[PDB]
């Protein structure tokens, strides 16, 4: 299996802040076809998780423009522009390569 | 809009087979890139992909939890349903599912359904997750 | 030439035989192209076959010529003046076509042993 | 006293023999391909033979033979270089066509609508074209896919080249020649009193009838009855006339002709609109001339079977529609006109014209050819056609039982038939100039 | 002197010259056309007594010349077949356990995939079995598919090119054709019966044309050949190299008896307009592996004739050990011939599982069927053999093998032999070498007492 | 009749006498192949034909010109000659062919144009 | 005192006729032009010179340009025969301006274009960019669409085959010669001299350019100036250099070659990331030379339009790239220069290098032909060569100025000219053996 | 010397060298084709020349004399001036239109020669 890294493990911000939360994989995720198969997760304090961003760059549909993502290779980083009071909870990384996926340790974001 | 809900035992004996039902709308099973998948979360920690089904009845498992998974369809009315033998008490979670799609386009020239990569392209819908505790 | 080409059909081999050059003389005269090529082929094979097989014989280079061989009575069991003046080459050939090959083959066998007589001939001067 | 063989070389003596002949046109893009010819003489003079017979068979020599393959690879070599209609095997959405439909037209003609492909693969158009009910078949508003579709996708016709029927001259090369035949009461076969000899043979018009001989030659005397066996109901009867008469092949269909851009460069003409007024296609021809003509064949057919029987007319025996229909070309439209009037009409021992219900077909696989075939583009504008009846094509019917009440129908067995009422006089041959005769004559030796 | 010079038209003469050499058959076959003349009733064989002609194999242009024109013929018979093109999807594939056996585990796999009808935007899924030589897994990532899992493959020359398919109405049978000489040309004959691969034959005639030469094509085992007179022989260009091929002839035959007892079943969609795809339907029966099966005792007694005939070209105290092919692609390494439309790939390590030292049962030999045939060690130009409908049989004659000397042995000691086979050519050399065309030179000078009278 | 080709082992005596039966035999991918075999036949023969026709034997296979014999071509005596064989004595003369053929071209030629002023002096 | 009248064969009589030449070329993988197929040629031509003969030799006549024209034009359409159709490439393509390390005149020369081509498998697509030039591709409303997408489909070109122009020799049958005429100072048409006959002719390199005679024969002794009509404007006025002068072509950019599966055994090869800088394609020509070869023009043109008139070279007057850029092939890409550096001064009677901007493209269309062209594939590496160009293709003005200001301009669109400055010396002879002459001999009667 | 070599020189210089003329008289891809159809029209050529010689009685020779009277309409020249001042080109562009007339008298005077000695031969 694919061991996923997250960090930081908590990332207290202040709201209108910039954000970015770093993720890292042992293998290299590009596929024979050239895409590379990376995606994100948002699980709210209470609800279940949704799709935020899509094969690294692509965004999810009715997902907010402040959520982008960039990175190749094993090295992959969720840039947040700016930083919402709604925009708190946990965030999770997962790869598509190849079965089984498996997800980050996750990455706790509480207001300061 | 495709909406998914799963249903099962909310309290589950130790070394008890567990069973969960996912319920399948505004979308079906039978269609030439869909797939649905099943993922735990234990409370507090990371999320965990246990087992998905595909389109042409591909299943897949988890490499350290193979031998205890299984998972099974129908077309009929629409339903999934995920097995889980010999119950643990660590096993004990919120059980969610989700969708995913291969990305099928149709090409203007000929009348062929092509696709770019066979993958998961990313889990789009969620379901409402159930909570199965395991205790006696 | 006034005759035209294979004007002298009908009469008979005795005027016939006197406008042989026209009929001598009108022997040679993708998909399509291929055909076409064949059929030219053929013609030159086809004129070269006769051609060859009278110049094995003593009559190389000359229409009307004559050869060496008793003609046998069986072949014709008939006179010589109503051959020549009123049967035509058309019939005449209907009544050789039977043994024409044994004629061509015995053309052959003399003119090899008349060369080889002049050749035993041209000896001493 | 005897004889000795003597060998003449260039003696009049003919062999029969089947020969390729080569083609001879004036030089005047063709569909017989005209280019692809060596040109003719301006003066084919002829050579007459006299003091002798020639014994001519028909229905046995290699000419039309040759010459039907010669047709039909000339017509696929001259369609070879045309586009492709493969994209076209699609669904169509038909409906019925307004604006007045006739009642001889109603339900004929259909208005189909399909997605095709512009000059960009990755773009569609919803286009619309009208198809004949005869080029159509549903799928089980209702959707419609072509009738050449489970079988081979045909090519269009280059509006380019014409299919008009250019007379084209055979001749036979260097050691062959072609006798022709000069009797008046000349026989289907047997010996011909007047042989001539003719370097390339007259202008032969590669015409495709089904039923009735179109613009062909006349006979110089009177009808003339030809067959294989007359007593035998199986081989068709072929039929010429002295003396022919007029047919008027109108289509008062006023179509426009639209191009339809399939792919790069590549066009699909398709049947825009009718602009003008919806009418059935039919063939005009005289009631006196073509009773005229059918008491001319009665006269001179009772002496194969008798004055006193009794001979009847009568339509297609049935089956396909272009084996049973008069089938023929006008200005690049294929038509199948009913023939039910012509050959209808009982003979006895002793406002003006007849019209004739025709149909178009744009999709036509002419001969017996199934696989190959040709989509017919619409051609623009009133298409007005007159020609001359120089010919039938009859066939017997079985039992023929108290030696009276002889039913006469129709043929169209092979297009064989057409070129055989035109290459009746000639017939190929091969010269022998080798010859053996005795003569007094001996060779001197040395 | 009184000697002069006097030219002869007709004297027989030879020379060697490279002529096209146009054949002739006894007489749809597409594969021969059916269009070449027919052979004479009664071939005339002139014997040439007193004159001996020096015959020499591996050069001669007959068999390159029908290598040529046997290629042209395939190439002309697979040009009006229907093209495979829309075949490269995406199989679903799947493993077949309908009554399976232990051999054929993993051999055969039931494909499902998209296929088009005779309508563009319509399309149909249709079912196939395809052999597990003529797939190809697509996407191998992604692992741990359940054991029943439909894995996703693809046909082998979807990346190479993408080829026609055998039309069922013509057939691949080896009809004897006839090379002829033209006008101008002669084919002579060494009716020699201890005739080496290289020399002067004693005993020499001519022919117009040559005897029935069946094409057959075969890589290790030459099939249904022509055998020898009374002695076996073996042929090589260089017996003391190893890089050439041990051509070898047989003196009686041995019974082969190849089949197929899966009772294929044929099923045909429409693949497009007018076209169509001759896809393997359901099997009727239980599943076993196609073999061929040979005789114990009759291979054992050939081989060692073939050992004895080895015993003279090296030292007879020598040990001649056989073993099996070294490796490569199964087209060379396995006995790959035609059997009936079908394609057998057979592993002959049986039958070269002996050694030799100087002093009813039968073995069967497991073959495989292939689909995808490039049938000239082509890169990109192969064929589909449509899958026939019931049992297969067939009964040939091995008249000969094309073996290898494995170099590299000192002192004399175990010189072993393993089969091989290169080029095609390799296989019709050993029916042509009797024949040698010449050309013939009719012009002659030469002295005689004459000279031109003047007239 | 030995046949076709058949008195090629044989003398020169014997197979002087029957080599009119191999003169007068010397006359899709299968149709190109025919027909550019019988066109290089056809051609074969007529330049034989005619290198031949260019001496005084245009229509005669058996012929005796009036060129010396250079003995220097074979130096052997004439009764051994004719009774080896044709096929042992072709490979020895083959060096001298092309003059012998030079030397028959130029006599013809230069007898074609004595005759022609041979018949002038009437 | 008496003559009669003989026959002699063999004459030395020739007549003028026109027949299909045979192919030469040296035994020395593919060609676009005669592969190895060809009849290999004689390594010792023979030359016999003939006195006392003035042959009448005239260009722009002779058959042999024509049938090298169609011989050339079969052997490009026989090469591109078996190469893959570019059929599936018209689709929309995403392009963009390139500009890395771009310079200020390539600008928007070079498009970035993406589009989603099929893979190997037909149920599966990938997306693909290629570069593509801007003088291949026009825009549909960022998207664009090849120049070809609404005109016939190209077909690429495969990389085996080269389109270098190994020379060939055109020999003439049996029965026929070729006449080379040896007169040095001998123009376009006249009765030559000294004409000397072959049996093969010369290196004839089936090099194609549309202004300056690359690779061409130098003239003998002076530059020679031929036309149908000196005294007409149009007729396509050429020249002939006796020294030629060095041209230096070259495209720095080190372009890559990719290849992307268009299809199952197909390939299409396009154009990757480059290497480097990027920079426009030129030719350097030297002034010096240059100056010099134009200052011999202007004196041979004085001696036909006469003395103390000036006289001015000036560029094209306008039309296509093809007419107006000097078109070429250099190691396999086709170039398009701006010539109007070169023929630019005004010569007044008593009287370091020339660089020339360069445009490459892709799809072309090499003969004066809608329905059939061609992609070139992008060729990996830095491009160079050094040819000679041995004369112009100039073209008058109409005017009425008093034979004073005649300006000179190059164009010739037809190939035809550049392929007759080498066939110019040859000319096509049918031998006529048969003679009859009198003389006083008469056949004796035996 | 050489092919054509004697095209200058006069007809009687001409007419020694004429075997260098005669022996040059037969000496998938388009050349296939385009050489096949060219050695054929060649062939053609030379067995057309060749019969049409040998209708007449010159069977296979390069100087052979006829017994036809030479018109004295046809060139009005004498023996001298054609034969040691003009070249065969000349004498070709003189005799142009008068070739097929003398060619067709030719056939005829052979004929009628050819019964005049198979008529003599036979009586005896
Ligand atoms: C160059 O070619 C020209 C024609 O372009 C030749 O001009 C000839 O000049 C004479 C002068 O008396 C005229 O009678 C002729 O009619 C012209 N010929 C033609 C074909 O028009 C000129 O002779 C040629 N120069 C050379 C040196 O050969
Ligand atoms: C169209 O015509 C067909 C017969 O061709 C008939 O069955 C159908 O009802 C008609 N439809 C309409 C809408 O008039
Ligand atoms: C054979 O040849 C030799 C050598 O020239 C000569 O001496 C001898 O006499 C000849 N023999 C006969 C029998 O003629
Ligand atoms: C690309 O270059 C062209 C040509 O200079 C220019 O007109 C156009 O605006 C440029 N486009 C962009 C997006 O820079």
């Amino acid at each position: 299996d694919i061991v996923m890294t997250q960090t930081p493990l908590s990332l207290p911000v202040t709201p209108g802040e910039p954000a970015s939360i770093s993720c890292r994989s042992s293998q290299s995720l590009l596929d024979s076809d050239g895409y590379t198969h990376l995606s994100w997760y948002l699980q709210k304090p209470g609800q279940s998780p949704q799709l935020l961003i899509s094969l690294v760059s692509n965004r999810a549909s009715g997902v907010p423009d402040r959520f982008s993502g960039s990175g190749s290779g094993t090295d992959f980083t969720l840039k947040l522009n700016r930083v919402e009071a709604e925009d708190v909870g946990l965030y999770y990384c997962m790869q598509g390569l190849q079965t089984p996926y498996t997800f980050g340790q996750g990455t706790k974001v509480e207001i300061k | 809009l495709v909406t998914l809900k799963e249903s099962g035992p909310a309290l589950v004996t130790p070394t008890q087979t567990l069973t969960l039902t996912c319920t399948l709308s505004g979308f079906s099973l039978t269609t030439t890139g869909m797939r649905v998948n099943w993922i735990r979360q234990a409370p507090g920690k990371a999320l965990e992909w246990l087992a998905r089904i595909d389109y042409n009845e591909a299943r897949f498992y988890s490499s350290s939890l193979k031998t205890r998974l299984s998972i099974s369809t129908d077309a009929s009315k629409n339903q999934v349903v995920l097995r889980m033998t010999n119950m643990a008490p660590v096993d004990t979670g919120t059980y969610y599912c989700a969708r995913s799609q291969q990305h099928y386009y149709e090409d203007a020239y000929t009348f062929d359904w092509y696709y770019f990569h066979s993958r998961d392209n990313g889990l789009d819908s969620w379901g409402q997750g159930v909570v199965v505790t395991v205790s006696s | 030439v006034f005759l035209g080409f294979l004007g002298a059909a009908g009469s008979t081999m005795g005027a016939a035989s006197m406008t042989l050059t026209v009929q001598a003389r009108n022997l040679l005269s993708t998909v399509w192209g291929i055909k076409q090529l064949q059929a030219r082929v053929l013609a030159v094979e086809r004129y070269l076959r006769d051609q060859q097989l009278l110049g094995i014989w003593g009559c190389s280079g000359k229409l009307i010529c004559c050869t060496n061989v008793p003609w046998n009575s069986s072949w014709s069991n008939r006179n010589l003046s109503e051959i020549w003046d009123n049967m035509t080459w058309l019939q005449w050939d209907k009544e050789i076509s039977n043994y024409t090959q044994i004629i061509y083959g015995l053309l052959e066998e003399s003119q090899n042993q008349q060369e080889k007589n002049e050749q035993d001939l041209l000896a001493l001067d | 006293e005897n004889l000795w063989v003597t060998v003449y070389y260039g003696v009049p003596v003919w062999k029969d023999a089947e020969t390729t002949l080569f083609c001879a046109s004036d030089a005047k893009h063709n569909v017989w391909a005209t280019h692809a010819c060596v040109p003719t003489d301006p003066n084919p003079q002829e050579i007459h033979l006299e003091n002798v017979t020639e014994e001519f068979n028909m229905w046995k020599n290699n000419m039309v033979e040759q010459m039907h393959t010669d047709i039909i690879s000339l017509w696929d070599q001259s369609l070879k270089p045309c586009v492709k209609l493969t994209p076209l095997c699609v669904t169509l959405q038909c409906t019925n066509v307004t604006n007045n439909i006739t009642d001889d037209m109603r339900g004929e003609l259909k208005n189909c609508s399909f997605n095709m492909t512009t000059e960009l693969r990755d773009k569609k158009q919803k286009v619309y074209s009208l198809f004949y009910r005869l080029d159509v078949v549903q799928i089980n508003n209702k959707e419609y896919r072509l009738i050449n579709c489970n079988t081979s996708a045909c090519t269009q016709a280059c509006p380019k080249v014409s299919f008009e029927p250019i007379p084209i001259h055979y001749c036979a090369p260097a050691g062959f020649a072609i006798l022709k035949c000069k009797d008046k009461k000349f026989n289907g076969t047997g010996p011909c009193p007047s042989v001539s000899t003719v370097q390339c043979t007259h202008g032969i018009k590669p015409v495709v009838s089904t039923q009735l001989l179109l613009n062909g030659s006349l006979a110089e005397e009177e009808v003339m009855i030809r067959s294989e066996n007359i007593t035998n109901n199986a081989k068709n009867i072929l039929v010429q006339f002295n003396t022919p008469v007029q047919i008027n092949c109108t289509r008062p269909n006023n179509n426009t002709r639209k191009s339809i851009r399939i792919g790069p460069g590549q066009a699909f003409y398709a049947t825009g609109d009718i602009i003008g007024d919806i009418r059935q296609a039919h063939c005009n021809v005289s009631k006196a001339t073509w009773n005229e003509t059918l008491g001319k064949v009665v006269k001179q057919l009772r002496k194969h079977f008798g004055n006193n029987t009794i001979i009847r007319f009568a339509n297609s025996s049935g089956g396909d529609l272009e084996v049973t229909t008069h089938s023929f070309n006008c200005g690049g439209e294929f038509f199948y006109c009913n023939t039910s009037g012509l050959f209808n009409s009982t003979w006895i021992s002793n406002n003006d014209s007849i019209t004739l219900p025709c149909r178009i077909k744009q999709i036509i696989n002419m001969w017996q050819r199934i696989g190959q075939c040709m989509y017919a583009p619409p051609i623009q504008g009133v298409i007005r056609c007159v020609s001359n009846i120089t010919g039938l094509i009859l066939t017997r019917d079985g039992g023929s039982t108290n030696s009276t009440t002889e039913t006469f129908r129709p043929g169209g067995g092979d297009m064989r038939d057409n070129w055989r009422s035109e290459l009746y006089k000639y017939k190929v041959v091969k010269i022998e100039p080798l010859g053996v005769a005795p003569t007094r004559c001996k060779r001197r030796v040395v």
